[PDB]
């Protein structure tokens, strides 16, 4: 544990090597992602809990 | 002879067997969903056992007569639709090891009947009596009964309209109830759902007119049931129309002919006029609507044939019909009328009804987007269905599947301890009560055996111990968790599975057709 802004290094689109997404990243809204993740877990939780599907 | 009955009776516990097992993973909070498909390719999600029992449609005796107990268990109970089914057919699956052997079905059905009786009386006697003759206890157990439904949030929004709708104290603690006798719950949209009062009297929600003041107490109701249709034509043209002639000729019929009859009509005092649905009326004439605008109007449509039962069953009167009438009984009660709207949209007129026989009340409830008013609905109906099982008794007891294994372990030792070869017949039953547990524990997420083992030791060593919880997710004592049941969810359900057994296995022979 030494910081927590600083190496946070991930993808790049120009060649394959890890670049700092920091001094020149592009950020992206958390609430959008929470709410995608959500919306997974709850269509994920959803078809998990159907059982049959003849007709009864 | 012999191999045809046989054969008969083999199908059908075969096809009950397989009705039971089409629904099974459904018992309890953690039930299984089911997607029902219909036969144009929709699909439906749903979970309740009713539902897909009332939805499937197949022809067979056992079927049938399974459907029925079933509808007749909701109709008389209300609670635990779905676990008859599963007592019929383990019922069903000791029967058919009972008659492999070579067991008359007779003494089989005194067993049964036998065990029955004695199960109900160890029910009897180990269930706790209350009291209910003042308004504090029975205040109480509505609210230690009523936390135990849904959730909780929709518990604390239905709080509300459930100490309202138990407010309503008219029986002074009889044997029966009527709360299915006089009760009209109306459904209002618009507005907010927080602006709900008891209501006695009538209420509408049609607007009478719109033309100077309407504020008059003229009996409030047209007691009328004649034929206010226009006379029909033969055909289209009856002869050829251009000039006049013809026009005055349909004029003077359409002006001068039904006014004579409203004229002769109003002659009587309290000239208030209604009619039904506009289900079968092409069109009604603008013209005697302007005519009646003078000297009072009032008129009041769309009214099904419930609204009339109500009417006249709460003011207490009887319709009359025919057109050569020549009495006087159609008055009513004159108090109070004319209501505007509670600050929102949506017309609706409310009369108390003072000095009248009936004391019938009703609770007008409302809502928005039509997602909280059928939920409401649904919430209250359940509390007055579980107030009125409630008052039918006194006794009452928890569930878990400690009763369960308690009479599986009496009707054990019972069988132990009665002589003769009936005996064996009650140890049938006695493999036929440890189904309820198991299925539970099954659906919890644990071991059935050891869980049924754990708690069939416990019994036999501290008699009432726990026994199976669901939230938590282990074994915790129910005096903690605020949930009960009557003592009558069960044993009518046991009186009506062994009834429906007896009928299954005394009907045999051969089936004859036309
Ligand atoms: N809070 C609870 N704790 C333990 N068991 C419960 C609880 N609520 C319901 N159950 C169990 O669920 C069973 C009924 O489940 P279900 O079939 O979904 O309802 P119903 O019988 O009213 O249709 C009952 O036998 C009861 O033992």
């Amino acid at each position: 544990p030494e910081r927590k802004n600083l190496k946070w290094i991930g993808l790049d689109l120009s060649n394959g090597k890890p670049r700092d997404n920091k001094q020149a990243g592009v950020f992206e809204p958390t609430i959008v992602k929470v709410k995608s993740l959500k919306f997974a877990t709850e269509a994920a939780i959803t078809i998990l809990r159907i059982d049959d599907l003849i007709k009864l | 002879d012999r191999d045809k009955p046989a054969q008969i009776r083999f199908s059908n516990i075969s096809a009950a067997k397989a009705v039971a097992d089409a629904i099974r993973t459904s018992l309890g909070p953690k039930g299984m969903d089911k997607m029902i498909q219909d036969g144009k390719g929709d699909v439906t999600i749903t979970n309740d056992g009713a539902t897909i029992l009332k939805q499937m449609q197949v022809l067979h005796p056992a079927a049938r007569m399974l459907v029925e107990l079933s509808k007749a268990q909701d109709i008389e109970a209300g609670d635990g639709t779905t676990s008859v089914v599963i007592i019929a057919g383990s019922l069903l699956d000791s029967c058919t090891k009972l008659l492999q052997k070579g067991i008359h079905p007779t003494i089989i059905s005194e067993s049964f009947q036998k065990a029955l009786e004695k199960g109900i009386e160890i029910l009897t006697d180990m269930s706790r009596p209350v009291e209910l003759s003042d308004r504090e206890t029975l205040l109480n157990s509505a609210t230690t009964s009523l936390n135990s439904k849904v959730v909780s949030q929709y518990s604390s929004l239905l709080s509300p309209m459930s100490v309202n709708a138990v407010m309503k104290v008219i029986d002074p603690a009889t044997a029966t109830s009527v709360d299915l006798r006089d009760i009209k719950i109306v459904k209002k949209l618009g507005g907010t759902i927080d602006d709900c009062e008891l209501v006695e009297g009538l209420v509408l929600t049609q607007k009478v007119s719109n033309s100077g003041i309407t504020r008059v107490e003229k009996a409030k109701i047209g007691l009328i049931q004649f034929c206010l249709s226009a006379p029909k034509t033969d055909m289209d043209n009856q002869i050829v129309v251009s000039d006049y002639a013809q026009m005055d000729r349909v004029l003077r019929e359409e002006r001068a002919y039904i006014l004579n009859l409203v004229k002769q009509i109003k002659k009587t005092g309290c000239n208030v006029l209604l009619i039904q649905k506009s289900i079968l009326r092409d069109a009604l004439s603008d013209l005697a609507l302007h005519f009646l605008n003078k000297m009072k109007i009032m008129v009041i449509k769309d009214i099904e044939r419930e609204d009339i039962e109500f009417i006249c069953k709460t003011i207490g009167t009887k319709p009359v019909a025919h057109i050569d009438q020549f009495t006087a009984d159609m008055l009513g009660s004159a108090e109070l009328a004319e209501e505007v709207n509670l600050n929102g949209s949506g017309k609706l007129l409310k009369i108390t009804g003072c000095a009248s026989p009936g004391k019938t009340v009703t609770i007008v409830v409302r809502g928005s987007n039509k997602l909280v008013i059928e939920e409401a609905e649904r919430s209250i109906h359940d509390a007055l269905c579980v107030i009125r099982c409630l008052v039918k008794k006194r006794a009452l007891i928890a569930g878990g599947g400690a009763p369960e294994i308690e009479l599986a372990l009496r009707l054990t030792e019972y069988s132990r301890t009665l002589s003769g070869m009936e005996s064996y017949c009650v140890r049938a039953f006695a493999d036929a009560m440890e189904v309820i547990p198991s299925t539970l524990a099954e659906n919890a997420g644990l071991n059935p055996i050891s869980t049924v083992t754990e708690l069939r030791n416990r019994h036999a060593q501290g008699e009432k111990t726990a026994g199976i919880n669901v939230r938590k997710g282990g074994i915790s004592n129910i005096l903690e968790e605020l949930v009960v049941q009557p003592l009558l969810v069960s044993v009518s359900a046991l009186t009506l599975a062994t009834e429906t057994v007896r009928s299954i296995l005394k009907i045999d022979d051969v089936v004859n057709t036309r």
